[PDB]
């Protein structure tokens, strides 16, 4: 049952949710200059709210 | 207020960058002679950082309501200087094999090093957006300059579209901010409000339309999605300049503008700034695991560091050595791109088409260039943060500036980021020793350039205490 | 007798026309269009603040503004002509060979 | 005053390793080997000049030798190095394993070995570091520098017969692991070295000014916890041990990269010199989750062993046991344990030298790692068959050899302290015996199970035989007459152990 070291996978999932979440947030990477000022108005709005919300 | 000679001494940089401007626009009007106009913008950038020495002879003096003029100001009109002159020896050969015009690009860098002066200098939104502008519009023409190529003029052109929306936007704020201030001095932001009532909406929200535009400016998340496209389809030598002189020179201002602002003590900014920074760290260290590309590697990178810079920048008014912190982290970040940037820009040169930035071209790099992968090792261990290099000494600064000011999420950020960044930079630079299937003085001054900025890491991170010492020397007015 | 919220507003308003116009437009000159509505927005704002506080300011941050305005319009059809020279055609979403 | 030399012989040797390679392709081995010897040969000096049997426990700090030069003036940062009798046992034991790891790698004769023993250089000189170093800056620079060479020997050093990538994944397996816990480490030392600054007023990173530091219960517990994170790490402690067997299957086939800078125990010397003087009371409440994780790691490793078809990922997996039989010792508070400890980390660097310099050799001989490709090696080797026996006879704790001495003073010791945690050791002791009766019956005994073991293979040499007959008289000597050993770490043992227990 332990021939394949099973503390080793549960400390090797950091290693795969990093690639998952890497692989994730490279989606954001479209190479579209609309999408680009899209994101960055959305930034904007995102940084106005929580200025206000923590004023 | 007005000039005095005085004043015109402490201008003297940037008079010298402006007077070649001038005389090497006046020298392409003459002649198109691309070694004689190199020659002379390397000397104009030359002379204004030997007149850094008579500048510290000066003192630190206000030159206009604009600008203010200290040790700060000293060391980054250093660090972009510096910049500028290895942008002009990496641009060389590669300008060599440039069928069009050659001599527009050094007109460019010194405009643009002329923006990173004024930066270095700013005491004034007024400042701030001009030196911002006179960044980023030369980059405008020089991420542009081999236009021929798609990657060239797709890069430009999402630079120009989306460096005049942040612009616009920084614009916007600071009309906000002279709105409920009344000035537009630093020191004016945030200063005609008490009993606690610093938090006035109307200021809140043009300092987040300006963190916007600078946010843009340093590729922070989420004004980050530009870098890696820009960094890559840039010629070589234009994305050393736009990793090393502006950013340094926008996170300078940006620097100097919260540091004197009574408005930059805000929790509410100071939050946000914490949030894009752990954004930023994460982000930027995720995007680089799969990375193929050396340029688009580099700009997530980019990314990172900035985001640690940010992290040093959250602990401005809480701790003590926050400014020391980002003048060492900053040096060592402008020594490693120049060098990283360098050996790519090397490996491009002449130029001849499509950039050489694939992983697979720079597999197995030792057994034809053993020097340059020597180099870009030495840079992939300095920008992980390794010991022995100037890297490790910001990253120390760095956490230890967060652990003083208990930005415990910050430092948790920076740890696991950096073993993410361990991956990949060890990575790259064990693919340089791999098995995988020039001959003028201005290609052997590039390499020079590169050798330097490896031993300057790699001797500075043996011996970090002459650059401590500097970077404490120069001091800003309190 | 003019409050300072309503031309606030106003530049806002035209600000945010400006930002809408940049990315619902996939034509390069469009999106230009737009830039040019959001700096004019920003440099109104600017006026309208200095003319609140009756400095001279204002309208000096309008100068570089409008500056910055016509050297990015220069630098944005010079490159929109680039384009359609090199491609015969002005949708942006075609300059998007790099990603990832 | 020789202490700096200690350091810098190891890092001039290796220059000089990868500067003497136009002379001759022989030449860096000849250079590496003066330079381990010397560096050995200086150790010794220590040893002889020192006076370790006669120093009585004085109290932290107490140091037999002591050099001082300010490196970062501006936090308090010098280089400072200092030796008392368990570092010097260590620096001795370092000095004599980087002498094996040269004597190893003999017959590589390849076009970059200059670079390959200016690694193994460096790697031997930072581990020295380690052992030497009392700023905490520079222990943990130390620390830091000794994994980059490690992780280019294995990357591109590494075993020839596996892939490059596998190579690849295990080298940044095992960096990302130790840098990552090394950085923990740096923010436990920056904030307690910000808590002494808020407490007195000065720029310090010395151990010895950091010992007073008065902080609350809960500060002291997370200071201790990144401490204990990095040392667990690069024990191994489970569950942070998986980059161990990867990183020694992936290192080089005569296992100079197993020698020089996985044998040696800087985590077990980190735990007993730093994590327990700096924080007494975190550590005596942390002690039993520590043994029970020591417990976990003995019988866990055991299994790991027994289960492995790979020789070298099965000492691996002993050398995780064994050093969870050190962890139950290091938080006893005993000083029987403590010297049990002691003599347990000697005589596993010893008889781990041994099993990996055999295993090396054998490899060499039938090309294949794999126990299920051998069998009967016994009647086709002349001297490799009888030390592999030995060795598997001193990993499972046989009285006579040094392992027996160790964990048995260290059994002694944490019955005296903690009975059921020692009674549940003893039968992993059953366990330890177990997986060496396993691999010698799977290597060296039956009938020959491929084709490669079916034929008459080739002798040891002179030199091989030579340094694996030096480790078997030095295991018969530790076992037999360990006194000297004891002698030597008595007074800071003692020093550590009553600051320790009169602090709780
Ligand atoms: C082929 C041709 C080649 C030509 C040479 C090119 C390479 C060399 C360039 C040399 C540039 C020299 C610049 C010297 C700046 C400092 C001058 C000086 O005297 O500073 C002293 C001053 C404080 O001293 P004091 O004079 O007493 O002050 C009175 C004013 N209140 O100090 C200050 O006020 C502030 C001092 C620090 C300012 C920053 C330092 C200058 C910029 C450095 C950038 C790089 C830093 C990182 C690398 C460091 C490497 C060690
Ligand atoms: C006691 C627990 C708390 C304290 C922990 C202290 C930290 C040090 C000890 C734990 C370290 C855990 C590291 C786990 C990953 C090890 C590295 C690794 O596996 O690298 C190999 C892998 C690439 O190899 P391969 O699987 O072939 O992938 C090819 C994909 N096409 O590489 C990759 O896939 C990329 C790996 C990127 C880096 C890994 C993620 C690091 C995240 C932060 C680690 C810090 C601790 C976080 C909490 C741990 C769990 C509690
Ligand atoms: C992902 C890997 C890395 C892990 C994440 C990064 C580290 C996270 C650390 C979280 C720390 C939480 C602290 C919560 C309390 C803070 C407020 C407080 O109570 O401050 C008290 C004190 C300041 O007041 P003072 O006058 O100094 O009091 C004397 C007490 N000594 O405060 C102090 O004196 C400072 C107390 C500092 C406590 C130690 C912090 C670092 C400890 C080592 C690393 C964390 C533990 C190991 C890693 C865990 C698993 C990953
Ligand atoms: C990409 C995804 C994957 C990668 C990233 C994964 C996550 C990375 C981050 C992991 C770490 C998270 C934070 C852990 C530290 C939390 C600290 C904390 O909560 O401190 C609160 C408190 C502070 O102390 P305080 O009460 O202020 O003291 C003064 C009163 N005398 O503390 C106390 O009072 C004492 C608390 C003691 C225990 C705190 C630490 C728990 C750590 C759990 C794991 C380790 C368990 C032990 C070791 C096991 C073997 C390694
Ligand atoms: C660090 C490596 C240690 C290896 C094991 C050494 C064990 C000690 C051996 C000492 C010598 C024993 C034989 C000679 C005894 C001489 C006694 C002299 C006084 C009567
Ligand atoms: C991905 C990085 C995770 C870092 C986690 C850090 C947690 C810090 C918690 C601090 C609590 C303080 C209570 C007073």
């Amino acid at each position: 049952l332990l021939k394949r070291d099973p503390l080793n996978s549960m400390m090797n999932i950091p290693a795969v949710l990093s690639r998952f979440a890497g692989k994730g947030l490279l989606l954001s990477e479209n190479g579209y200059l609309r999408w680009y000022v899209a994101s960055m108005s959305i930034g904007a709005v995102v940084v106005l709210a929580l200025l206000m919300v923590l004023r | 207020m007005t000039i005095t000679p005085q004043n015109l001494i402490a201008l003297l940089p940037l008079l010298i960058v402006g007077l070649t401007v001038v005389v090497v626009m006046l020298s392409i009007a003459w002649r198109r002679n691309h070694f004689l106009n190199a020659t002379l913008s390397v000397i104009g950038l030359n002379a204004a950082l030997v007149s850094l020495w008579f500048v510290g002879q000066a003192g630190a003096m206000d030159v206009t309501p604009l600008m203010r003029v200290d040790g700060f100001a000293m060391l980054y009109t250093g660090l972009v200087l510096l910049a500028s002159l290895a942008t002009c020896t990496f641009a060389y050969p590669w300008l060599e094999g440039y069928n069009d015009n050659k001599d527009e690009f050094y007109l460019l860098v010194l405009i643009a090093a002329l923006g990173g002066i004024l930066l270095a200098n700013a005491n004034h939104l007024a400042s701030l957006f001009l030196g911002i502008e006179l960044i980023s519009l030369p980059l405008f023409g020089l991420v542009g300059y081999a236009f021929r190529q798609k990657r060239s003029l797709e890069a430009s052109i999402k630079y120009t579209i989306l460096s005049a929306a942040a612009s616009s936007f920084l614009l916007f704020g600071m009309a906000l901010v002279y709105a409920q201030s009344g000035d537009l001095s630093f020191v004016a932001l945030g200063k005609n409000l008490g009993d606690g009532m610093l938090n006035e909406p109307l200021l809140l929200a043009g300092f987040g339309l300006m963190i916007v535009g600078l946010g843009f400016k340093l590729s922070l998340v989420p004004f980050h999605l530009w870098t890696p496209d820009v960094y890559q389809g840039a010629p070589a030598p234009v994305s050393t300049f736009l990793a090393t002189a502006s950013k340094i020179a926008i996170f300078g201002v940006v620097m100097r503008l919260f540091l004197y602002a009574p408005v930059g003590d805000s929790e509410a900014i100071r939050v946000v700034l914490a949030i894009i920074a752990f954004a930023s760290i994460i982000f930027g260290n995720l995007m680089a695991l799969s990375q193929t590309n050396i340029k688009r590697l580099l700009g997530y990178s980019s990314i990172s560091h900035l985001g640690y810079l940010l992290v040093a920048l959250i602990a401005l008014q809480t701790g003590e050595m926050s400014m020391e912190a980002v003048g060492v982290y900053l040096a060592g970040y402008l020594f490693s791109s120049l060098g990283a940037f360098g050996v790519v820009s090397l490996m491009s040169s002449p130029y001849r088409g499509p950039d050489a930035d694939s992983l697979f071209s720079y597999r197995g790099l030792f057994w034809h260039r053993p020097i340059l992968a020597a180099v870009m090792t030495v840079m992939m261990l300095s920008l992980a943060g390794i010991p022995m290099t100037l890297g490790f000494i910001g990253k120390f600064y760095v956490l230890a500036v967060g652990v003083q000011a208990h930005l415990w999420w910050l430092v948790g950020a920076v740890v696991v980021g950096s073993a993410i960044g361990l991956y990949y930079y060890l990575r790259v630079a064990v693919s340089l020793y791999l098995h995988a299937p020039p001959s003028n003085w201005q290609y052997s001054a590039g390499g020079i350039v590169v050798l330097i900025s490896a031993l300057l890491v790699l001797v500075l991170g043996v011996w970090p205490q002459p650059l401590i010492s500097i970077v404490r020397l120069a001091m800003p007015l309190m | 007798m003019i409050p300072l919220q309503h031309g606030l507003i106003l530049a806002a308003i035209l600000f945010v026309l400006g930002l809408t116009g940049l990315v619902i437009r996939r034509n390069l000159l469009f999106m230009l269009i737009g830039l040019e509505i959001m700096i004019n927005a920003s440099a109104l704002a600017f006026v309208v603040a200095g003319s609140y506080w009756g400095q001279t300011d204002g309208q000096v941050m309008y100068i570089l503004a409008i500056s910055l305005a016509a050297a990015e319009a220069s630098i944005g059809l010079a490159l929109l002509l680039q384009l359609h020279r090199r491609r015969q055609n002005l949708n942006i979403d075609s300059v998007s060979e790099m990603r990832g | 005053m020789l202490l700096p030399w200690l350091i810098l012989i190891p890092f001039i040797g290796g220059f000089l390793c990868w500067q003497t390679e136009r002379f001759g392709v022989k030449v860096p081995r000849w250079i590496a080997l003066i330079t381990m010897g010397l560096t050995l040969a200086l150790s010794l000096q220590l040893w002889l000049q020192g006076g370790y049997s006669l120093t009585q426990s004085a109290g932290i700090p107490q140091w037999q030798s002591e050099f001082d030069m300010p490196w970062i003036p501006r936090f308090g940062i010098s280089i400072h190095l200092a030796i008392d009798g368990l570092s010097l046992l260590m620096v001795v034991l370092t000095g004599l394993l980087g002498v094996l790891a040269v004597l190893c790698s003999w017959k590589e004769i390849e076009k970059y070995q200059g670079f390959f023993h200016l690694n193994l250089m460096w790697i031997l000189g930072g581990v020295i570091g380690v052992f030497l170093a009392i700023d905490m800056f520079l222990f943990f620079f130390f620390w830091e520098m000794m994994l980059v060479p490690m992780y280019f020997l294995i990357a591109l050093w590494g075993h020839k017969a596996s892939d490059g990538k596998t190579r690849i994944t295990a080298a940044t397996k095992f960096f990302i692991y130790t840098q990552a816990s090394g950085l923990v480490m740096l923010i436990a030392i920056l904030a307690l070295v910000f808590v002494h600054y808020n407490a007195t007023g000065v720029w310090t990173f010395n151990y010895e000014e950091l010992l007073n530091t008065p902080m609350s219960s809960g500060v002291e517990y997370l200071l201790m916890l990144g401490f204990f994170i990095a040392f667990a790490v690069k024990m191994p402690v489970v569950p942070l041990h998986g980059w161990l067997p990867d990183a020694h299957s992936q290192a080089p086939t005569a296992g100079s990269v197993d020698l020089a800078g996985i044998l040696l125990k800087t985590a077990a010397y980190g735990l007993l010199r730093f994590s327990l003087p700096l924080f007494p009371n975190a550590s005596a409440e942390f002690a039993p989750i520590a043994m029970w994780l020591g417990v976990i790691g003995i019988f866990y490793g055991a299994w790991m062993a027994f289960a492995q078809t790979d020789i070298k990922r099965l000492i691996a997996y002993t050398s995780v046991s064994h050093m969870g039989f050190v962890l139950i010792a290091i938080y006893t508070g005993s000083q029987l344990a403590y010297q049990g400890a002691v003599i347990q980390m000697i005589a596993h660097g010893l008889s781990a030298a041994g099993l990996f310099i055999l295993c090396g050799q054998l490899y060499e001989r039938i090309h294949t790692r794999d126990m299920r490709m051998m069998g009967g090696l016994w009647s086709k080797m002349k001297w490799l068959p009888a030390l592999s026996l030995f060795f598997a006879v001193a990993t499972l704790g046989m009285p006579g050899t040094g392992n027996f001495v160790g964990e048995f003073m260290i059994l002694f010791g944490s019955f005296q302290v903690v009975p059921v945690i020692t009674v549940i050791s003893t039968f992993g002791l059953v366990f330890a015996s177990v997986y060496s009766l396993a691999m010698l019956h799977r290597a060296y005994f039956g009938k020959a199970k491929s084709q490669i073991a079916s034929q008459e293979l080739p002798g040891m040499s002179l030199r091989e035989l030579f340094m694996i007959l030096l480790l078997v008289v030095l295991l018969v000597l530790l076992g037999f007459y360990p006194q000297p050993i004891l002698d030597t770490s008595h007074s800071a043992i003692g020093n550590i152990q009553q600051w320790f227990v009169n602090s709780v």
